[PDB]
């Protein structure tokens, strides 16, 4: 039926302008009542509603963003477009453009989403991570894949020939706009001795592939 | 503007429970609240719409009543699709609000986490700057409180830190923190501690080193 | 102010 996609950059930098646009079929811009909204949601936060528009092109912001916002449509494109500008990190989130039914009652509700385009805010630019070693009847051990930009990265432990006990944290976005994750993973002491831990990192944004063996 | 208050805010069951989840607003919003469930790493899905009606499509096991400043969600029977977290809308007033989210798990066993602190590494340590992790190992529930000290300065400000998702097979989760120190500063202090705060531990658990030793 | 369908 209705489907809707969110697209623009997927990076940009504080202060710019962030343009975004939801192409949608399945319904048109002109059809009675119906409106196009756009909703985003920090990493791990909850939704925060931006704006809408509709067939007739009266459009709301959130009060706490319209200085920064403004939303229009293209009817013969089908398209929504949004734009934020003097974007900070606190911006850097998902972003999804969603639909409304118009009165033919079940108005009240945003009933088919987009799949969401997140968009990271930072100053860094594509940056490779340093790897430095976690150390020490159960044992921890890890790696620190620091600094790098932009995501992702992928770490496995022993070329792959490691899987139980491991845990990839998801990464952080530091003050510095550059990520920083952590892997450990948990394994038997009496095994501290004898068997080697390294970890694969891998940065394909930046190729910077690093394998970082860590004991104690 | 006016104000969504979801609760409970977090939440714990098991498949084949029956559950019900609130949303109240500040200021009476007629029937214009609708209810979405939101899988990790997928967009809201509508449930119901306008407080009651069920979303075309829908499984029968979700319904929703209220009016005014009152509603709830319900499920019959929660589904393993339904460890998800749940939101929200009013669609009365604007702006549109969203409430803050009701997050539903699996549940199992309380389980202390296993804490281990690690030093920064020589290596990082003429970079310029010194990260000292501590890593909460395997525990349920979700909350749980990392606390910082340096020669028992409590820290602030300069920690982050993130959980894994649930794990699929023993229903736990995993946190790890990072202390970030500039190396002069690291290098003029002697106890790094980690402090834990969970559920499982009937008194706060502290990991430490002492920086040259 | 009201939502567009308060009506």
């Amino acid at each position: 039926r209705i489907t809707l996609k969110e697209s623009g950059p997927p990076l940009v930098k504080p202060t710019q302008t962030l343009t975004l646009t939801c192409s949608f079929s399945g319904f048109s811009l002109s059809d009675f009542g119906v409106g196009v909204g756009w909703i985003r949601q920090p990493p791990g936060k909850a939704l925060e509603w931006l704006a809408i528009i509709y067939s007739d092109d009266d459009k709301r912001y959130s009060p706490s963003l319209n200085t920064r916002l403004t939303i229009t449509k293209d009817t013969s494109k089908n398209q929504v477009v949004l734009v934020m500008t003097r974007v900070s990190p606190v911006d850097t989130a998902t972003y999804f453009c969603a639909h409304r039914r118009g009165p033919t009652g079940p108005v009240n509700a945003m009933d088919v989403w987009g799949q969401g385009i997140t968009v990271t805010i930072s100053s860094t630019s594509t940056k490779g991570p340093s790897v430095f070693p976690l150390a020490p009847g159960t044992a921890a051990l890890g790696c620190l894949v620091k600094d790098y930009f932009p995501e992702p990265v992928t770490v496995s432990w022993n070329s792959g020939a490691l899987t139980s006990g491991v845990h990839t944290f998801p990464a952080v976005l530091q003050s510095s706009g550059l990520y920083s994750l952590s892997s450990v993973v948990t394994v038997p002491s009496s095994s501290l001795g004898t068997q080697t831990y390294t970890c694969n990192v891998n940065h394909k944004p930046s190729n910077t592939k690093v394998d970082k063996r860590v004991e104690p | 503007a006016l104000q969504l208050t979801q609760s409970p805010s977090s939440l714990s069951a098991s498949v084949g429970d029956r559950i019900t989840i609130t949303c109240r607003a500040s200021q009476g919003v007629t029937s214009a609240l609708a209810w979405y469930r939101q899988k990790p790493g997928s967009p809201p899905q509508l449930l119901i719409y306008d407080a009651s009606s069920l979303e075309s499509g829908v499984p029968s096991r979700f319904s929703g009543s209220g009016s005014g400043t009152e509603f709830t969600l319900t499920i019959s029977t929660l589904r393993p699709e339904d460890f998800a977290t749940y939101y929200c809308q009013q669609l009365h007033f604007y702006p549109h609000t969203f409430g803050g989210g009701t997050r539903v798990d699996v549940r199992r066993t309380v389980a202390a986490p296993s804490v281990f602190i690690f030093p920064p590494s020589d290596e990082q340590l003429k970079s310029g700057t010194a990260s000292v992790v501590c890593l909460l190992n395997n525990f349920y529930p979700r909350e749980a409180k990392v606390q910082w000290k340096v020669d028992n300065a409590l820290q602030s400000g300069n920690s982050q830190e993130s959980v894994t998702e649930q794990d699929s097979k023993d229903s736990t989760y995993s946190l790890s923190s990072t202390l970030t120190l500039s190396k002069a500063d690291y290098e003029k202090h002697k106890v790094y501690e980690c402090e834990v705060t969970h559920q499982g531990l009937s008194s706060p658990v502290t990991k430490s080193f002492n920086r040259g030793e | 102010e009201l939502d567009k369908w308060a009506s």
